[PDB]
Order: structure tokens, then sequence, then C-alpha cells
């Protein structure tokens, strides 16, 4: 017949719960939601105090520093140490100028010698920070070739006629020889050299080392592939021109699969600030003690009077020092803690019965 | 102007060849249906784009085509918008083919058409052949036959009955449950046979259709035989069937076809099907202009400020980037606009148009398949034909009711009577407006009653031929005692004249009456009653149930089974029913009790209470006098239950003053006076002195639960008008029947006097029609206010004063004419507590819909079955139609159809309260669930100059919408039920949330834009300020810094607080809803975790194992969650203790068991229901 099946899903009639928010099962889930936050935001401000850190700026380092050791003004470096929370002898900077370069932009060697007093563990990361640099606009961010990146010989009209994702505005050049790292992303990369080591001064043979490996991801290395052009067929980048002056030989042609300072500026930084990972020691203590770094000055900042700095830090396990993880978590419990009480007190005050408030029978 | 030629060729008015005739006729089909299939995509189209969004859609499409703004793929965005429209009207099509299917069983169900040729027929023996409804066409000749529908409007031509008379059952053009008499044409009365008609050649020259269903004019030309000349013969109204009319006690009538399709009267008294857009969807394009003003004022901030950018001087744009040119661009706020336009364009939703329907597709599902809403007796389920306007019956404030076939069942009960004063006669109708006081304890009455008619079936067996068995005896009065006789003696009649009382009255009944008799063909030693009105259908048969079994008629007399014997009662003369009579009189003879003797003449005359007291004799020596309080006692008794009462009244004659009277009587019969009062006062003249026999009384049945459920549907505060299309007083009884009336109102009568409409003259003063004025101000001083309708809109009260309104249709006409007048009918009805307009034609039905749903911002609902209440079904908000044993056209034209009255209350009361609640609450969640989203790619535009990249990767842009939040919002609109089906019923004042519309509001809606725009400050800032101090977020040191990475952050927030805040405004947590909840957010874990593993991500080639193995985001993630949920669970939170709404404390207390004691699926209005 046309009688309807009845089979509680057609009579809407499934197995259910119906809360019901009376304040003896609200104001308890208040209570428990505070507490947990307020342990938790307890927590993670014990581990966030205890990161050290090294912000130095140099970008200033070619004018405002000379050919001997003066130091830092106040308003390009901080220092983080939570068991010197007092510290404040200031870094020492000094000038090299190289005047054998000839592009009299940024030029030369920065020297800075900075002073540690406690030891940063086994793992030290050396960053550097760019500011007022904006890596995320809409053309720039879209500029670069997906083919290229996996290792291919691209044609002119898979790097250039690509839908979303093109080296638009870096395609080719003059004679036609197309860009291997194209487009805006890859052509500014940042170029400052930084050392394979810190050297300790006041030590000989006691130079703590770093390395370019282990900077990107390891698994970026099954996308960023060795490229299959020849040297006829790719230029090096409009800005690259320097690095390569006589463009790319059969020897000299960059395998972006080992190379992972060009791995990380191809992700490209969110924000108007942006911290990148180029020196890395997995293996050793950084003793508490004066130490060197020799920046080869190749990167111009100051047409656009940005900052360009260096971040030396072992992190957390939530990352960078950043106080805010701790404090939100302690003001989620304090607001849970807050209205529990002003519910209660409303309710042993005000109040009312569970049975008849209801407006049809008044 | 149309002249239908028969059996003879056309004059040459048929100028237009390819197909002869010029007027071109619609063929005989029904249509009901929103759609015809050529301009169904047309219509539906703009159907879907006055939806507001949807224009939206397609200017975005439009601008993203041109490669200004570099959208990529601008053909595969236009995706999205064709696929939901395509399936908007497959639904459409589909829900449109449900009512062609009723358009096939209507234009193919088998009449009888003449096989001659018809030359009023378009290009593109002589029996009468079964041929289609379609199949007639303006000319034909029909035979309808017995019991079946009459297919077109037919001039009457012959009969099977001598002199051509018919009846036909006109309660599906009107509320008239009596027959109407239709009398063919008395030139073409002696045509019989097929081979008759074929010979016969004529014409009628007729007027246009013109939707009146009381009047017709025509006239039938026949050149004369033998004799050329031409016979005009006048037609008027009772020598037509019309197309709702149904051919009974006939065995044939034929006739010519004049109006097919569209011309009838029932087709002109009704409209195309309209489409019903509901109040919520109605009301979503302001919601949407509210967000065609949020998306202006982002795209005009972030237009601005991009422009800013363009004109600074010392920024990395020179550079690095090419953009060298420091110029190029002052205000280039143009070109930075709409590139913000199609970046924002997610914040008003592709999704919106399609979740909305899909969740009203589904709640029109759930109508169909319950097993309450199911009528097992017609085998037929609540059809759902409407299937997007389930929510409008959550906010049903008038109900606007038929009476005839809706609340009555079209079954007449004798159920009591009145002999000598006393009462006899038992039944439990409606003593149950004792529920204030006393219990629904007596359904031990209901077997009292039942034990008391089988002692009585008992106790009747006597020798009688058809006290055939209980199943057709329906007076239950144990009172039938012939008491002091055969105990005695044999002889007797000393005593006891209440039996001798007791056998003349239902002797009455059996003899004043204008009953047939009809062999049954089943049982053929059986027969039954073939009568007019169902009034006398019931008189008859429970006399002959008694003892009193009429069995058939002579040209003598009447042959009535008296006990047995078969006395002959020679019938002398029959005085007809009449609508200006109100009287049926019978003249029988008493035989002769001395030989060589002419007996005397006995006058039986029956009829209506209030006019046969006045004809009563007042001089009198006998109990003439003193009985004369006690049944008019009981006949007021009798009226406030519902019965219809009906006195029997007698005088005995001398038979020589009969003969003077019947010297008068042939008088005014040899002449043609009966339009003149000729005949009226010869009858007139013997009905003055007359001796009380007693008074009947008649129930006519409601439906199962009609009682109960207007009883339910008041208490919601839903008020009921009843609309009807008979008799006055008829609707009075069905008021007190039906709890209506109440014996303590005070009927406002309006009744004019005057037969003058306001249609032409008497400007500066009247005297005759200004009455209907005069006491509608009159009226307004016990209901003391004179025209502030302003005031009243404000007010959804019942009212609680005791009024109410009888309006007769006629003064109805001048009620609904002028501006001043219409304000205050509908102030005067809005305070009143019970509505009854009588005699009412289909459009007034409509127009009594459309003056409250006008001038009242209010919904209406519209009950009924027939064709008279198509119009008044059509014009409402939602149409209800009744289906019966028939295929029922206000089944047809209707948005739901359930087969009884009481299922009213399980629709409107549970269904309509759900889908109301349902769709109120979605469309705010839903909102808010995209803007939460959407707006983080604003906030985005502060960090990057308003330049235009992306927050999210492209397959979170897709598939947010689509996949990880789609699910809880449908399956709140679909299964979200705030209280039980039962609590629904047993509680029905939680329906007045809907009427005050305290649900869905354009103030609650921009708080869920206040909340929606909170927490994408939430959803964006609290990724931002873990990145904001040295973009260092994972716990090897790597970077997560790409701004698809932190998009990653922001929508796993965003899709969790989404579908916990959907979790939480849900009442009864199924698990059905439970487990969707849960999947729709593990499927943005998932779906990451499978797409962030290819190498086709291409710039987030391994995000889910970088993300979700960093720290930082699982401690970003449970605190930006909190403070999302947490400023709407403790406003909520106060909300519920201190503010508690009706259906939050009902809830309370259903927790708490003050509902266990009902059964799953408990019906209020079912009489086979439990006891509780
Ligand atoms: C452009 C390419 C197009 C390709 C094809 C597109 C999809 C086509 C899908 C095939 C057709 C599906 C038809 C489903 C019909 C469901 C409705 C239904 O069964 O009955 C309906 C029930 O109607 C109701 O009252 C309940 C509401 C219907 C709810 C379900 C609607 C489903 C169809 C519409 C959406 C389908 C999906 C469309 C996607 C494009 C009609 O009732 P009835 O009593 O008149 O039916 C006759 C019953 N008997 C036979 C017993 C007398
Ligand atoms: C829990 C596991 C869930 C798995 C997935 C289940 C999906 C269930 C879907 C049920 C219906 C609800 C969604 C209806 C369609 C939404 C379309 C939508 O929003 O997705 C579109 C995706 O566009 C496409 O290319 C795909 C088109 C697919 C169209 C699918 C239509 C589905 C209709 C279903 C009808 C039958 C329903 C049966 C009962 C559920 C993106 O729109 P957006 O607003 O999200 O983003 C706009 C921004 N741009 C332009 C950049 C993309
Ligand atoms: C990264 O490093 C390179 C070199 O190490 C930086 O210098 C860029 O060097 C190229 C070629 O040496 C310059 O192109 C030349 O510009 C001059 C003056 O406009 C013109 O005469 C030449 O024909 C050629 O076009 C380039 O201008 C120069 N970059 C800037 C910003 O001046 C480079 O600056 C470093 N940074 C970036 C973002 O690449
Ligand atoms: F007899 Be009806 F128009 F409900
Ligand atoms: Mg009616």
């Amino acid at each position: 017949n046309r009688r309807p099946k009845e089979d509680a899903f057609t009579q809407q009639r499934l197995a259910a719960i119906n809360p019901v928010l009376t304040p003896r099962t609200v104001l308890p889930l208040y209570l428990l939601i505070a507490v947990v936050f307020v342990i938790v935001g307890g927590c993670i401000l014990a581990q966030n105090s205890k990161v050290d850190e090294v912000t130095i700026y140099y970008q200033d380092c070619m004018t405002n520093a000379t050919s001997s050791w003066s130091d830092i003004p106040s308003e390009h470096w901080q220092f983080v140490f939570h068991k010197y929370k007092t510290y404040n002898t200031a870094p020492q900077w000094r000038f090299v100028d190289d005047e054998s370069d000839d592009f009299t932009k940024q030029r030369g060697t920065c020297q800075i010698r900075f002073t540690t007093p406690s030891d940063m563990k086994n793992n030290v990361y050396l960053n550097y920070v760019l500011e007022k640099f904006a890596a995320n606009h809409r053309r720039y961010v879209l500029s670069f070739s997906e083919d290229q990146i996996r290792g291919e010989d691209a044609s002119y009209e898979t790097v250039h006629d690509a839908t979303g994702i093109n080296c638009k505005p870096l395609s080719k050049n003059a004679d036609g020889k197309i860009y291997y790292p194209c487009g805006l992303i890859a052509n500014s990369m940042f170029n400052d050299t930084f050392p394979l080591q810190l050297t300790n001064v006041g030590d000989t043979s006691n130079n703590y080392s770093l390395t370019n490996k282990g900077i990107n991801w390891e698994s970026d290395k099954k996308r960023y592939k060795k490229t299959k052009y020849n040297y006829t067929q790719i230029a090096p980048p409009p800005y690259w021109e320097k690095m390569y002056p006589d463009g790319y030989n059969e020897t000299n042609i960059p395998d972006i699969q080992d190379w992972e300072e060009f791995q990380n500026w191809m992700r490209p930084g969110a924000f108007d600030k942006i911290t990148k990972l180029i020196r890395i020691n997995k293996n050793d203590t950084l003793p508490a003690g004066e130490y060197q770094l020799d920046i080869g000055l190749h990167w111009p900042v100051l047409e656009f009077n940005g900052k360009k700095g260096i971040y030396l830090t072992h992190g957390s396990h939530l990352g960078g020092r950043n106080p805010f993880l701790g404090i939100v978590y302690l003001i989620g419990g304090c607001i849970c803690a807050a209205m529990a009480l002003i519910l209660l007190t409303f309710w042993l005050f005000g109040g009312r019965k569970i049975a008849d408030a209801s407006s049809l029978s008044w | 102007l149309r002249t239908v030629y028969y059996n003879m060729p056309l004059p040459k008015d048929m100028i237009d060849e390819e197909g002869n005739p010029i007027m071109q006729y619609p063929r005989n089909k029904i249509r009901t249906t929103k759609y015809t299939p050529l301009t169904f995509l047309p219509k539906n189209i703009l159907f879907q784009f006055h939806n507001f969004a949807n224009v939206y859609f397609l200017v975005l499409i439009i601008l993203g085509a041109f490669q200004i703004f570099g959208v990529t793929n601008p053909g595969l965005s236009a995706v999205p918008l064709v696929v939901i429209v395509i399936i908007t009207a497959i639904k459409d099509a589909i829900e449109d083919s449900r009512r062609t299917v009723l358009d096939l069983e209507v234009n193919n169900t088998k009449t009888h058409i003449l096989e001659g040729v018809e030359n009023e027929n378009v290009s593109t023996d002589c029996k009468f052949a079964k041929n289609y409804w379609k199949g007639v066409k303006v000319g034909d000749i029909v035979r309808i036959h017995n019991n079946d529908e009459i297919p077109a409007d037919i001039i009457l031509l012959s009969t099977s009955d001598t002199d051509g008379a018919c009846y036909v059952e006109t309660k599906n053009l009107d509320g008239e449950t009596n027959l109407k008499v239709r009398q063919s044409l008395k030139c073409t009365n002696t045509i019989r046979t097929s081979k008759d008609i074929a010979r016969t050649k004529f014409w009628i020259e007729s007027e246009g259709p013109h939707s009146n269903l009381y009047t017709y004019q025509g006239n039938m030309k026949w050149r004369n035989l033998a004799d050329g000349e031409i016979r005009n013969e006048p037609i008027t109204i009772n020598n037509v069937l019309l197309r709702g009319c149904t051919l009974r006690n006939t065995k044939w009538a034929m006739g010519v076809v004049m109006f097919t399709g569209g011309d009838t009267k029932i087709m002109l008294n009704s409209g195309i099907t309209p489409t019903k857009k509901s109040r919520i969807s109605r009301e979503l394009n302001f919601s949407v202009v509210i967000n065609f003003v949020l998306l202006f004022i982002l795209c005009f901030v972030s237009g601005i400020a991009n422009g800013v950018y363009y004109d600074k001087k010392g920024r990395s744009r020179f550079s690095y980037e090419f953009g060298t040119i420091a110029g190029s661009a002052a205000t280039n706020g143009f070109v930075s606009f709409w590139v913000a336009v199609i970046l924002y364009q997610s914040l008003v939703p592709i999704s919106l148009y399609i979740s909305v329907e899909i969740i009203k597709t589904a709640q029109a599902a759930f109508i169909y398949g319950d097993v309450l809403l199911y009528n097992a007796k017609l085998d037929y389920p609540c059809t759902p034909k409407s299937w997007n306007i389930s929510d409008d019956l959550g906010q049903v404030e008038y109900i606007f009711s038929d009476k005839t076939g809706t609340l009555t069942q079209n079954v007449m009960e004798f159920k009591k009577c009145t002999i000598n004063g006393v009462s006899y006669g038992r039944a439990y109708t409606e003593a149950l407006a004792g529920l204030r006081k006393r219990q629904g304890i007596d359904v031990e009455t209901e077997g009292r009653r039942e034990k008391a008619e089988i002692a009585k079936d008992r106790d009747t067996m006597i020798d009688e031929l058809r006290a055939l068995s209980g199943n057709s005896q329906f007076y239950p009065e144990e009172v039938t005692f012939v008491s002091k006789e055969f105990v005695r003696d044999l002889k007797g009649a000393s005593g006891e004249v209440q039996q001798r009382c007791c056998e003349h009255f239902m002797l009455a009944l059996a003899l004043c009456h204008s009953v047939l008799v009809e062999a049954n063909p089943d049982n053929p030693k059986k027969l039954d009653l073939k009568a007019q009105s169902p009034d006398e259908a019931a008189l008859v048969a429970t006399a002959r149930d008694v003892g009193f079994s009429f069995v058939g008629k002579t040209k003598k007399g009447l042959i009535i089974e008296m006990q047995g014997i078969q006395k002959e009662f020679e019938i002398l003369n029959i005085l007809e029913f009449n609508s200006s009579r109100k009287r049926m009189s019978c003249i029988v003879k008493i035989p002769g009790l001395n030989p060589g003797d002419e007996p005397r003449a006995l006058l039986i005359c029956k009829g209506a209470d209030s006019i046969i007291y006045s004809r009563l004799s007042r001089q009198s020596g006998s109990n003439s006098e003193a009985i004369l309080e006690k049944t008019a006692l009981h006949l007021e008794q009798y009226a406030t239950e519902g019965l219809r009462t009906l006195c029997i009244a007698q005088r005995e004659l001398s038979w020589s003053e009969y003969e003077k009277w019947n010297e008068k009587y042939d008088i005014a019969a040899a002449s043609l006076a009966n339009r003149e009062d000729e005949l009226e006062v010869v009858a007139d003249s013997i009905e003055r002195e007359l001796i009380l026999l007693g008074g009947t009384a008649i129930e006519d049945r409601l439906q199962d639960g009609v009682p109960d459920c207007i009883e339910l549907l008041a208490e919601a505060g839903i008020k009921l008008w009843v609309l009807t299309g008979d008799k006055v007083e008829t609707a009075i009884n069905i008021g007190f029947s039906c709890n209506l009336l109440n014996n303590e109102m005070e009927l406002l009568v309006i009744k004019t006097t005057g037969d003058d409409v306001k249609e032409f003259g008497s400007e500066p003063s009247e005297i005759v029609d200004a009455l209907l004025s005069k006491y509608l101000k009159e009226y307004f001083n016990l209901t003391g206010s004179e025209e502030e309708i302003f005031e009243a809109k404000k007010d959804h009260e019942f009212p609680k004063g005791n009024y109410a309104i009888v309006i007769d249709g006629d003064a109805l006409k001048l009620a609904l004419y002028g501006e001043d007048i219409r304000r205050k009918f509908l102030l005067l009805c809005k305070n009143c507590r019970a509505v009854l307009c009588c005699r009412v034609s289909p459009s007034q039905k409509a127009a009594v819909v459309k003056l409250v749903k006008d001038s009242l911002d209010v919904m209406t609902l519209a009950i009924g079955d027939g064709s008279n209440d198509v119009a008044m079904i059509q014009s409402a908000d939602v149409g209800i139609g009744i289906a019966g044993e028939e295929g029922r056209q206000a089944v047809m034209c209707s948005d739901y159809a359930i087969g009884q009255f009481r299922y009213l209350a399980r629709l409107v009361l549970v269904h309509g309260r759900w889908s109301y609640k349902r769709l109120a609450e979605m469309i705010p969640e839903f909102f808010y669930k995209n803007m939460i989203f959407a707006l983080a790619l604003f906030w985005y535009g502060i960090y990057n100059d308003f330049d235009g990249s992306y927050l999210y990767e492209y397959t979170y842009m897709m598939f947010y919408n689509l996949a990880f939040t789609s699910l809880p919002v449908i399956f709140l609109g679909i299964l979200d039920q705030d209280v039980n089906d039962t609590i629904s019923l047993v509680v029905p004042q939680l329906y007045r949330v809907g009427i005050l519309r305290k649900e869905w509001n354009q103030r609650k809606f921009l708080w869920y834009m206040l909340d929606g725009l909170y927490q994408s400050i939430i959803c964006f800032f609290f990724p931002y300020l873990v990145y904001h101090k040295n973009m260092i977020v994972t716990s090897n040191g790597l970077g997560l810094d790409h701004r698809y990475f932190v998009g990653v952050y922001v929508t796993t927030i965003a899709v969790i607080s989404c579908n916990t805040y959907v979790l939480l405004h849900q009442y009864r947590w199924d698990w059905f809803s439970g487990l969707f909840i849960a999947l729709s957010c593990l499927v943005v874990f998932a779906w990451t975790g499978i797409w962030s593993s290819a190498i086709a991500s291409r710039e987030f080639f391994k995000a889910a194992a970088r993300i979700y193995g960093a720290p930082s985001f699982w401690a970003v993630f449970f605190v930006a969650v909190l403070f999302c949920l947490l400023p709407r669970f403790t406003y909520d939170s106060f909300q519920k203790f201190f503010y508690p709404t009706d259906v939050e404390i009902v809830r309370e207390m259903w927790q708490h068991g003050h509902f266990d004691h009902y059964p799953p699926g408990y019906d209020p209005t079912d009489p086979n229901r439990p006891k509780v």
C-alpha cells in the first residue's frame, strides 16, 4: 500500500540527548575550562620566559660604523637573557669597505661582535630578519615557475603563459635566454653572505661552526629537483647578474635541490616582518662568550627605509619568544572564572524556579 | 458572445482557414500546475533571480571574465552558479511533474461522447462511444451517467426520467448539502436514444463565460420540422450542469457542451497556481542587502587604502618589484576596488540558495513520510505539493476554513426527537464543552450508548422486512417501548396515549417526504432510499428501523410496511419543500371506519421550527398549549448542541372542507400561476391551525477530531474563520457543534435587507444602503473603538470578547467595497471570537483572505475541499486540500493535502512549528559561518597594504562552504526539534513565537553578523599574534611563515568554532547530526592530510606534516576556539537563567518528567486514542 515506512529515521525518532542548560551543569563547565587554561598558560609563560634571543639590526653599518670597533647604538640591538635581565653590554661593530666591489649602494663587510652571557643549547638557529620589505603583494607572490621548481626544462610558453602562477615580469632577457630561477621571488633573493662559523673572539680553534644544511625541511627535496636545462637555454636572473658575471657555464648551473637558502626564499613571508633560517648547528652547545659575525654586505634596504638584521636563538616547542600564548590562556581562564562568578552571584540573589515562568499561564 | 452550432455547418463567420472556426475554444484540460513545459526554463530562472544574491553571482562572472583583474580560470568560476541553477530547476520540475500526473488522471476519466461530426473543431453508427475527458470539445453531446462527475458546462437536453429532471450534487461548487434539481429543456425532452439525437439539428445562442455560479443566460434556436420557422427557447441556470457537479439519482442525462477548459465557472473562479515564495525566503533578500553594504564598505576601505600605498615613496615596491614607475597612479582606487570585490566575493556565499532549498525539499519529504499524517481509509499519506513553504506553516495566525466536506463528513444522522413533549434520543455528540471542570473519563458513556443500541436492536425484533442490522440504524434510544400492550389482554387500547403518539409520529416521518425507491443491486431483497435532501433520507430510514418500513410508491399512494402489514395510504396532495416556504406538507387519507362513507383527510406539515410555532392552533381545549413549553424547550436544547431541528405538525380535516380547499387548489394548478403567489396562498390557507406532534433533530456529522483540532489551534493563538458556501443557519449549527458559538455569545448578525449593491448612483444621500455602515458603527460601541487598525496589528491576542460575526455574503459584498468600510469590517471581525461568513462566492472567500493578508501583515492558511475553495487556497499563503474518495481540484491546487481535517493540528503545530524554527535559526547560522572565514581575507589586507593577495590556498576556499561546514547547517535545518512531537500538541502555546515573529528578525540577523564579525577578529589575529613577534612557530626553527600556512591556522579555527557553534544552537543532539558534525570537523584535517601529500599542492606540499606536527598549532587552536564560543555561550547562559523563552521552560519540565506519561505519537485529536 501507500503507508510510509516506519523505521525511526523517516518518523524523526532518532535517539538523542536534548541538553538543557541548567546552572548545575553550566557553571562547573566554566570552572573546568578556567582551571585548565590557567594551568596551561602558567606553564607556557614559564617555558617562554626561558627563551633567549639575540637581535642585531645591521642595515646602517656602512654609514654609522667606521673602521674601528665602536658600539652599536641601542636602536639596533636587543638582547633577552632570562638569567641576566639587566644585561646592557652593547655589541660592537666594524666596517671593512672593500673598494674593489664597485657597487657603492651596499658593499663591503660588516663585522658584528656580540657577547652572550649564557649558553644556548644544542640546536642553534641563525635567522636573518627583514623589516619593511613587502614579500606579500599579489603580483610578487605568484611570480615563479612551478615547472622549473620541479626540475623541468620548461619552455617560454610554460613559464610566461601559465594560468595563475607564472614568471610574468621576468621570463627572458634581451637575446632570449629564459631566466632559470625566474619571477620576482627568485630574482630578489637575499644576498648577504653569512659565515659558516662564529669566530670566537679571544680564542683559536674554538670557532663555533655553522652550516647551510638542515636549513629547510628534508621533505622539500621531493619538490625542489635538479634542473634539466642546458647552459645554452638559460640565463641568470637580472639581479643575479653579479654573482654570475659570465652567465651560466656547463658547470655553474645551481642545483636548487641541495641549495636550501634558495628554498627558504621561495617560501615568501606572510607579513611585513620576514624571518628565515640561514645557519644552523645541531651538534654543539654555543658557550657563553664573545663571538663574531662577518656579513658580506650585498643586499640593499635603505632605499625603502627597511631594516635588515640577525636573529640568533634557540627556540622552544612553540617556536621563538612570543609572550602572546601564555597571556591569552591566562586571560581565557580569568574570564571564564569571572563569568562563572558573575552568573553564580546573579543566581543566588536573582534566580527562578524550573517549572512555571511560562507566559502562557500567567 | 459565442454561438454553438450543432449538426449544422457554420455560417460564413469561419474566415480563419487552416482550421475553419475563428473563436478557438480552449480544450477541456485542467492545469493545476506552476509551469507549463514550454516556459518552464524562462520562468523558473527569473524566480531564482528574484533572489538578490543570484544576480550578484551573475555579475561576478561577467566582471571576472575580464583580464583587467586577472581572475584565474574565468570559465571555471561559472560552474558553481550553473550547476546550482540546474539542480534547483530539476527539483522544481520534479515537483511540477507530480502535479501533472494528477492532471492525467483528471484528463483521462472516460466520459461518453456521441460520435457525430462537430463543426467547432481544430485541425492541429452514431453511438455514445467511451471517450476521454480531454476529448470533450465545445459543441459535443455528452451522456453523463449515474454517480460520475460532469466534464464541462453542459446545457441539459434530456434525462432518463420523464419530463426531464436531474439531481446534481453541488457540494463541489458550493457547500450545499442538498441535491439541486436541474430541468432539461422542454423542446428536446423526448430525445431518448442515440439515433434520436443524431437527427436533431439546432444551435445555441449563448453569452460569455461570466464566472457567476448562480446566473446563466442562453437561447436555443431550432428550425421547426414541417413548418419553416425559428423557435427560440430560453436557457437559464437551472437548465445547466456545471463542471464541479455530480449527477445523482438519475440513470443518464444528455446535453450540449458549451464551456470547456478555462471557460467553466470553477476555472474562472480560480487562477494559475502561484509559486509562493515564503516569508523567511522573501525577507532573506533584505539580509543579503546587509551583506551588499558590508561588502561595499570593505571594498571601499581597501580601494582607498591601496591607492594611498601606491603614491608612497619609500617602499620596497620600487626596488625589488618592477613597479618602478613613481607616477602612473594618483587614485587608482577603481582597479584596486574591484580586485577586492573578487577577493571578498565569498562574503555572500554561493551555497546560500542551494542549502536553504535542500532544507525545504527535505522538510517536505518528512511531512510526506510520517504515519500519523497517513490516512488509512483512503490509502493516502500527506502529500506536500509546494516543497518550499514548510516554514510558512509555523507563522500561521488566521485559518480560513470551509465547512461542507472540510469541517463536516457529509453524513446526516437522525439522533433525537420529541414526541408529545417527551425527549426521545440519546447522543454524546458534544457534551465535551465541559473539559474545564469534569474529566474526559466519559468514554464509559460511549459504551453506555453502545449497549443501549444493541438492547434496542434486540427489542425492535418484530416482523420487519428491512430491519437490516445496526449498520443502517443510527438512532440509539432504548425507550422505544410499546408499553401496556400484549401483556394484559389482546385488544388493549385504553390507556397509553403516548404509545399512540409514538406510532403516529413515526408514521408521519414515513409519509411526509419526497424520497423515492430504488432496488440495491447488491442484495435486491433490500432496497435503499434515493432522496433529494439527506435530512429526509435520515428521517425515512429511522422510521424504517423502528417499524414503519416505507417499501414503495404507487400512483394511488404509498406502501408502508407498518410493523409487518403493508397498509396502504392514499396520497391526496403533495406540497413540495421550497426555499421560500421552508416547509413540506403532505395531505394523506385516513381510511373509513363507517361503511358507505368517504372518510376524512389528514394534513401533515413539516418544516422549520421558527415558522411552525407561528402556524399552530391557539383555540384549543386539549394538551395543545401545555406541551408547547416542553417541545420549544427541547428544540432550544437541540439547536445549541448543533442539530438541525424540524417540527412536525398536523390537522385533521373534514372531507367537505378539504374538497372546498381542493376546489381552489385546482384553480391554482390549471393556470400557470406558480411564479405568481396564487398557489402559495392556497397552501397557506390550510396551514394555519395545527396540532404539534413534535420535532426531530439531525446531526450533520463532523469529521473525526474537528472540535478537538479547533481547540488546539485556538490555544496556539490561531484564529478560525469559517467561510461557508451554503445557508446561514447551517453554519450556525456547525458553529455550535464545533464549539465555535458557545451558547453565551452575542451573534452580531449583519443581515442586509435591500437588494441594492453599491454600483450605480445614490451619491449625495442614501436611505436603503447606509445600513451596513450604520451598525458596523453601532457594534463599534460595545467594541468601543472607531477605526484605528494601526494599533490593532500590534495586537495578536485571540480576543477574550464573547462576540461572533455572522455576515450573510450579500452583506459581505458591501463590507468589502470601499477603503473605510473594509477598515471597519476588519476591526470588528478581528475583535470577535468567531467569524462566520455564509452564502459566500469563491471570489469572496479569496477576498476575505486578501483583506486580512493585506491590511494586517499576517499569515493565512485556508483549508478546504471543493472547487469553490481553490481561489481561497491559491490566494492565501499556504493552501491545504482535504482529500476524499474522488479526485478533487482543491487537492491538486493545494500546497499540502491531508486526508482528514484533524491532521491539520499535526501538520501546523508539529511540522510547521519545527520548519519555522529550523529555518529561523539556520539562516543566521549560515551567514555567521561564512563571514568567520571571508573576513580574514579582509584582515589580512591590513598587513599586505590591501594589495589583493589571498590568505587561503585555493582548495580551502572551494571546500569550506562545500565540505567542511556545509553539513552541520543542513542537518540543523532538517532534523532539529525544539521539543518532541507529542509536546508540540500537548503544549500548543509554543506556537505563539511564530505568530509574534520572535524567532526571525532582522535584528537577530545583525547580532549573528556581529558575532560573525567578532570571531573573524579572533580567527585571524590569534594566528597573527603568534607569528607577529619573530615569524617562527615551529619547534625545529624551519619556518611556517608562508601565507597558505597561516591560512591553515585560520581555517581550522574557523571550521571547528563554526561546527561547535552550530552544535550549541541545536536542541536535540541526536546521533545522526552528532556524527556528521564530527565528520565535518574531521574532513578539514583529512583533506589537507591528503592534498598536502601531493606534488600538485605547488606551495603547500607538506602542509599537514609541518603544521599539525607543530605544537604552536595546537596551542592557538584551543584558546581561539574558546574566545570564539565564549561570548555567545555566556550570553545564552545568562539568557537561559534570567530571561528564558517559553520553549526553554517547557524543555525544563520535559527533563523533569512532566510529559513522560504520554505515548510516542500521542494525538489529542484522535477518537481512538488511549487514556492518559
Ligand atoms: C541535466 C542532467 C539531468 C540528469 C538527471 C538529474 C537527476 C534526476 C533524478 C531522477 C528523478 C528523481 C525523482 C525522485 C522523486 C522523489 C519524490 C517522490 O517519489 O514522490 C513525491 C513525494 O513528494 C513529497 O510530497 C515529498 C517531497 C519530495 C522529496 C524528495 C524530492 C526528490 C526529487 C527532487 C530532487 C532530486 C535531486 C535533483 C538533483 C539534480 C511525490 O509524491 P506522490 O505521492 O505524487 O508520488 C507518487 C507516489 N506513488 C507512485 C506511490 C503514487
Ligand atoms: C563530512 C564529509 C563531507 C564530504 C563532502 C560532502 C558534501 C555535501 C554537500 C551538500 C550540499 C552543500 C553544498 C552545496 C554546494 C556548495 C558549493 C560551494 O560552495 O563550493 C564551490 C565549489 O565549486 C566547484 O568548483 C565545485 C562545484 C560543486 C557543486 C556541488 C553542488 C551540490 C548540490 C547537492 C544537491 C544534492 C544534495 C543531497 C543531500 C545533501 C566553491 O564555492 P565557495 O563559496 O565555497 O568558494 C568561492 C570562492 N572560489 C570562487 C575561489 C572558489
Ligand atoms: C642582490 O645582489 C645584487 C648583486 O649582488 C644587487 O645588485 C643589483 O645588481 C644588478 C647588476 O649588478 C643591478 O642591475 C643594474 O642596475 C644598474 C643601475 O640601475 C644598470 O645600469 C644596469 O644596466 C643593471 O640594470 C641592480 O640594479 C642591483 N640592484 C639594485 C636594487 O640596485 C641587488 O641589489 C641585491 N638585491 C636584489 C633585490 O636583487
Ligand atoms: F463542500 Be466544500 F467547498 F469543503
Ligand atoms: Mg463550503
